[PDB]
This record gives C-alpha cells, structure tokens and sequence, in this order.
C-alpha cells in the first residue's frame, strides 16, 4: 500500500489500453486482454488480493460529475 | 422463375361447377437459425460516454487496412503513426475521418455545403487534408488508409487512399426444388389511401391461397417465408396509434394462419430509438400470439434461411448517409456501405446508438449472401463481385404505400422479381 | 437522514393504488394494458433521443472523438443538462421492466 | 342442386340490392373458393344467355407476366367489364382469369369492394384457412 496506489494510477492513464472513465478497472483489464494489446500481470495481482474496496476497484475520477 | 411456372398447367375457372377442386400443401421450412444475438440487449446500462466505441473501432479495423495497403502499394511499406512524421516524406497513415461541416444543426433535403473540410484523426491528434480526394462523397466515421507527405503549413497532401473491403464468404449448398421468399416494407396502416387497402387485401389474398387458378395456387404454395421490414404504422403527427395496433393484429392473424412471418420495428414503431432496436412487446397483439408461426425480431436482422444467409435493416443507415453525402442512388449507397466494412459508419455522430464498450457490432465479421435494405422509394436489384470468390445480391425493397410493390427472391437461382398490385380506380375512358 | 430508511412501495400505473406484489397494472385496470404500455414507450423513445444529441456535442466542443470529456464549465448549459437525462433514462428504463421482457436472450 | 344457388343468388343480387364477391358467397353458402367462382360464372352465363339486357354488371381479375423495361414483373389487376381485352393484349403471358364480383347499379371506384370483404371477415374470425387451397401443418393454436 502507497506503492500499489500509484501502479493503478499509472495503469489508468496509459493511452494504449483505452479511454476509460466510465467503467470499472478490471473490466478494462479484461477488455485489453481479449484484444491482447499487452496487459501487464501486476495490475491483475493487486485486484485479487483485495476485496471490493472502492479505492482499488474504481477509476480515478469515479467521483467528479463528468 | 415464378410467373413462368404459374402458366404451366390447364385453366379450369371459366367453367360451371365441378365435383372436386384441387388443394395443396405449404412447403416445409426444415432449416432455420436466428444468429442476431449481438443485437439483442439483455442488460442495457446507460451512463457511459461515446469514446469507448471509436477506440475499439480503430483497434479492430487497423490490421485489415495495414494488410490491404501492403498489397495495394507494395511491401516496401511506410506505415507510420501520425506523430512520427518528418516533413516531406512518403508514408501511409491509417485513421478515422471527421467531416467538419457547417449547416449541421446543433442543440442551441440535403445538408452538404460547398465548403467543408476533412480531418484525419487518430487517438492522440488530428491533421487537415487536401489534395486528390473527394470532399462530398465521404462522411464522418469511415476508417481508411492514405498515402502522402506532411507539407510546410502543417497540412497533408494525399495521392491515393484505400478502404477496408469485403470480408470472407463460405459457399452455400445448392437446392433441389426452388423455394421463394417474399419481402414487403412500409404498409402505412394509419393513413395513406384506400387503394393501399385493396392492395394489401389482394397481397394477403394471393399469398394465403384464396386468389387465382391452380397455377397461382401452386406457385404461392412454394413461397416458404414472409419478411415484413419496418415502418408498419406510418404516422402523420405524434403530438391514432391505439386503433392501428388492432388492425395490425388482425392482419398478422390472417397471415399467421398459413405462412411463417417475421416482423421488424421501424422508424415509427413502438420501440426504442437507438440502433439495436429490441423486439416488439407481445402485449399489443392478443389475437396473433395464438400461433407459433409469428415471430417478432429487431432492427439489424440476421438469419440462415435454408442455407442462404440474410442480413438487413429497415433503411435507417442508408437514408442517414443520404442526408450528409452527395450520392443519390440507394443501391449505390448500399454497395458503398458494403465496401467500407461497416453497416452504419455515421454512428454515433448523426444517428444514435447505444454506448457499447466491449466491441463495436456493426463491423461485418463475414460476408452475407443476400443483403437488403428497407423503405427505399423505388425497386432495384444488382449482383456484385468481390476480389476473391465473393458474390453478393443487393436488393432495395420498395415502399408499399405509394408503389404497391413487393419482391420475390428465388433461393436456388438467386434472382429477384417484383410483384405489383393495382385494383381499378375511379377510371372512365369516355371523358 | 430519514430518507435512507425507504420502503419503496410499488404503485399501479393506471390509477395510483399502492398494493402488494410487483406487477405494474391494477386488477380493476388490468384489461386496458396494451394502451398503458403504448403510453410511456413514446416517452422512453424521446428520452433516448435527448441523451444522444447532448453527449456527442461535448465531443465536438472538446475537439477529440477518441478521449474522455472533462469540462465542468458552470457557465455552459451543456453541463448539468447532460447530468439529469442519465437519471431520467435510469428511472424510465426501470419502469418498463415492470412489464416482462419481449423475448428470451440466452438462445 | 343448381336451382338452390341460382335462386339464392337471384334473391341476394336483385332483391336485397347487395354486392356479392366470391368470398361473401363462400362464407354464406359454406363453399370452396374456386367452386364459388364457378358458381358465379354459371349464374352470369345463364342470365346473360337468357335475356342479354339485364341489370347486371361484372368485374373480373386478370393476372400474368409483363416486361416494362427489360425486367420481368408480374401484374395482377381487378378490372371492369369494358376494358378486359385491351389489358389482356398488353400482357405477355397469361396466368389467371376468373370472376370477382357482380352488381346491380354501377359504382364509381373500388371503394365498397373492400368494405364487403372486411365486414364479412369481421364476424367470421376463427376461420380464414377453412376454405383455403393451401393447408399448412405447423400453424395450429399452441401459445
Ligand atoms: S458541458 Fe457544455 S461547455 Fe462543456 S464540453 Fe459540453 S458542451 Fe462544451
Ligand atoms: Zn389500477
């Protein structure tokens, strides 16, 4: 923790995985894996050792009335 | 085809009564498969934004255009991203169009104007385009490859450009005895004349087996299916619609007695507005839901009718392209839609759709044997060829309220013949 | 405070009578149901047409068609008029699921 | 036998002053459709050979192929009593001729010939494939 919260914030702004501020984080991870762009096997291995926490399993701007 | 065989016998009906009159049987429909499952929407969550659709469209359409620009311009390839371009160097770019037209209405008849620009756009930035390219034949939303160089004013000079093209097509088995399929569109129940009433009556009387001699009754017994394609209730003004569903229920009862029927929603029909239109709710048809020969489908309809695979719409993509382009011929617009590998490229920018996010479903994944359209103002049909062994029959279905014309498609020779109905009017040839 | 402790009583679409069970129509106003389905699907149809004209206008005012919109401009009517149609559509879509589905979906 | 439907038609047409299509005369007397067309042709031939000056008007149906501009279409028309032979000579192939209706006093357009068939359908709604030449098998009330 506090290092796992920057890896996800770095996965969320890389443009080669998609334009993602409307959906979940694991849905975008599996969308890129289907098309197989290059999802890395570390943004998966922190979404498995946690429960349904809203500060891991949510996009950066999931507040913010946009 | 049909009217050739309809005279192949003897004529009995200008005669006094007899002991027996012949009867027949409807031909079996021993193979059918609906494969329109990507258009049936079970979850239907809104609250996304329209940027997930363009991104997956580009990501899926990119290798087709790379693989065609290789064999269309030589394997000494120069394909490059839009940011890595050096001034005055020959390269190929794969991107998405955006047509910048004024006179397109904002929130607060054709719409093409003598000045309007094209812009090639990728995920990161844009660039303007001039040179040898058509300014008014192309529409916003087409994905294409292009050849040229970055000039000094930041613009781009285009020499030639290529589209995605036709998809592969497996061959169909040949048939033994010819089966026919009837296509109708746009009855317009609610307003549109009284000659349309006798035309609708004569049409259902011919197909059900009430009219004509043993020739017509032998030939209408071979018609295997009936497809009704959109715009069933033409409406004069919304703000009438309650009394029309009663008559549509009666007509679908009189057709569900003999044939199998498939019913599709249209531009005015009680469904949603976005483009994968969902089937009609059965609570508006009390009488016709007694029989299991009536079926209710959606907008984009696929099927596999006796080996031959069909795909069609109710004519909402073709008229949308007709609004914001310069082409007039509806058969040509249908073939152009086939050429860019997308059923409706102007969506979403001037034709609304659902906000998908996993995969764009309007990209052709295979090639259909028949490909029809909806409520077009006149009949037309054609055969086109692919680069590989790919042949496609293209039909435009007329509108019944004005022309009173339907289409018969043979399933063994793969040809289309018009059928027209006309009772006599207030006609007196002595004035 | 108290607003969270809802019971969410269902109501008849025809004559507004609260009752046990989830069916949309009332037993006295059950026959007239095709007309009550006809009514309100022409409302869902007009909310669908308003969602799409607004959420693609932000894409042309922003410049790009491939990246997210971030503009909370308090002097634009576009902002917060694009926020309420999501909820109107959320509500009007759920009122029509009182009626069954018009077909299967797992075939 | 013959006098049965001959007198029935002679009281339906000339006394009650009605308009008799073949489908009305097959829902009244419970007859097959082709036999009803043959009945109407029998009546018109008898009463047009007897007298030649009756108060009797006929309307027929002509169907068959045609070519307008290359393409082969199939034209089906409900025609009056004056214009039959010209419509027959415009066509290429002929495929169906029978009788459609008879009248007492002449109409102006094809207006009431839909009203009659519609109204006799309106009360007779559980049977329309009853006197039909084509009898399918999978269409029986199940759902
Ligand atoms: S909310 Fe209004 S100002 Fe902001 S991008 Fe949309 S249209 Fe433009
Ligand atoms: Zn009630």
């Amino acid at each position: 923790e506090e290092a796992e919260l920057e890896l996800l914030r770095q996965f969320d702004l890389a443009w080669q995985y998609g334009p993602c501020t409307g959906i979940t984080r694991l849905q975008r991870w599996c969308r890129a894996k289907q098309m197989g762009l290059e999802p890395p096997p570390e943004v998966w291995q922190v979404l498995k050792t946690h429960p349904g926490d809203p500060r891991f399993q949510c996009s950066l701007w999931h507040l913010y009335p946009l | 085809m049909f009217s050739e065989q309809a005279a192949q016998r003897a004529h009995t009906l200008l005669s006094p009564p007899s002991a027996n009159n012949a009867t027949f049987a409807r031909v079996p429909v021993a193979t059918y498969t609906n494969s329109s499952q990507p258009f049936r929407l079970g979850e239907r969550s809104f609250s996304r934004q329209y940027a997930h659709i363009y991104a997956t469209r580009l990501i899926q359409m990119r290798p087709f255009l790379e693989n065609r620009a290789q064999q269309h311009w030589g394997s000494g390839v120069g394909v490059k991203k839009l940011c890595e371009l050096q001034p005055e160097e020959k390269c190929c770019v794969v991107g998405t169009l955006f047509k910048a037209m004024p006179l397109q209405p904002s929130i607060l008849s054709k719409y093409i104007h003598p000045d309007d620009e094209l812009v090639l756009e990728d995920e990161l930035q844009r660039i303007k385009l001039k040179g040898t390219i058509d300014v008014s034949k192309l529409v916003t939303g087409t994905v294409l490859a292009v050849f040229g160089s970055v000039r000094d004013d930041g613009k781009f000079l285009v020499e030639d450009y290529c589209f995605a093209d036709l998809a592969p097509q497996k061959p169909a088995p040949p048939l033994d005895t010819d089966r026919f399929v009837l296509l109708v569109s746009g009855l317009g129940l609610g307003g549109g004349g009284g000659e349309s009433l006798l035309g609708t009556q004569l049409l259902v009387d011919v197909v059900t087996g009430q009219l004509g001699d043993e020739g017509e009754q032998c030939s209408a017994a071979h018609v295997s299916r009936v497809i009704l394609a959109g715009n069933l209730l033409s409406h004069s003004t919304q703000s009438a619609s309650v009394e029309a569903v009663k008559m549509l229920d009666e007509i679908l009862l009189q057709l569900s007695a003999s044939v199998p029927v498939d019913v599709m929603p249209g531009e005015f029909d009680p469904t949603n507005y976005t483009l994968p239109q969902q089937p009609l709710h059965p609570c508006m048809f009390p009488l016709a839901t007694a029989y299991s020969t009536l079926q209710l489908v959606t907008n984009p309809y696929q099927a596999t009718i006796d080996g031959v695979r069909f795909l069609g719409t109710s004519g909402q993509n073709v008229s949308d392209i007709f609004r914001y382009s310069s082409m007039e011929d509806h058969l040509e617009i249908l073939e152009w839609t086939l050429r860019v590998r997308h059923i409706s490229p102007t969506a979403p920018d001037t034709l609304g759709c659902y906000p998908f996010y996993k995969t764009d479903p309007f990209i052709f994944p295979e090639c259909p044997h028949v490909y029809f359209c909806g409520n077009t103002p006149s009949f037309g049909s054609k055969i086109i060829r692919g680069p590989e062994d790919q042949t496609v029959l293209l039909v435009t279905v007329p509108d019944f309220s004005a022309t009173q014309t339907a289409c018969l498609v043979n399933l063994r020779s793969l040809a289309c013949q018009p059928i027209s109905f006309s009772g006599f009017g207030a006609e007196d040839d002595d004035l | 405070g108290l607003l969270a402790f809802a019971k969410r009583r269902n109501c008849c679409i025809g004559c507004r009578t609260v009752l046990s069970h989830q069916g949309a129509v009332c037993e006295f106003c059950q026959p007239r149901e095709s007309e009550l389905y006809q009514k309100e699907v022409s409302h869902l149809n007009a909310l669908e047409e308003r969602f799409s004209r607004l959420w693609t206008q932000c894409q042309r005012c922003q410049g790009s068609l491939h990246e997210d919109v971030i503009c909370t401009s308090r002097d634009c009517p576009i902002f917060y008029m694009r926020k309420k149609v999501r909820k109107d559509l959320e509500d009007q879509e759920q009122l029509l699921r009182r009626f069954g589905p018009p077909g299967p979906e797992a075939w | 036998a013959d006098q049965l439907y001959l007198e029935n038609i002679d009281e339906f047409v000339t006394d009650q002053n009605k308009i008799v299509t073949y489908k009305w005369l097959s829902y009244t007397l419970g007859v097959h459709v082709n036999q009803a067309k043959q009945m109407l042709y029998d009546y018109v031939e008898r009463k047009r050979k007897e007298n030649s000056g009756a108060q009797l008007h006929v309307t027929y149906l002509v169907s068959g192929s045609l070519i307008q501009n290359g393409h082969s279409c199939h034209k089906v028309a409900v025609v009056r009593e004056d214009k039959l032979e010209a419509v027959k000579s415009k066509l290429a192939v002929t495929a169906s001729i029978h009788v459609y209706s008879i009248q007492k006093a002449m109409l102006k357009d094809s207006g009431p010939l839909f009203n009659t068939d519609y109204d006799i359908l309106k009360s007779n709604l559980q049977n329309c494939s009853k006197f039909s030449a084509i009898q399918c098998a999978a269409a029986v009330p199940r759902a």
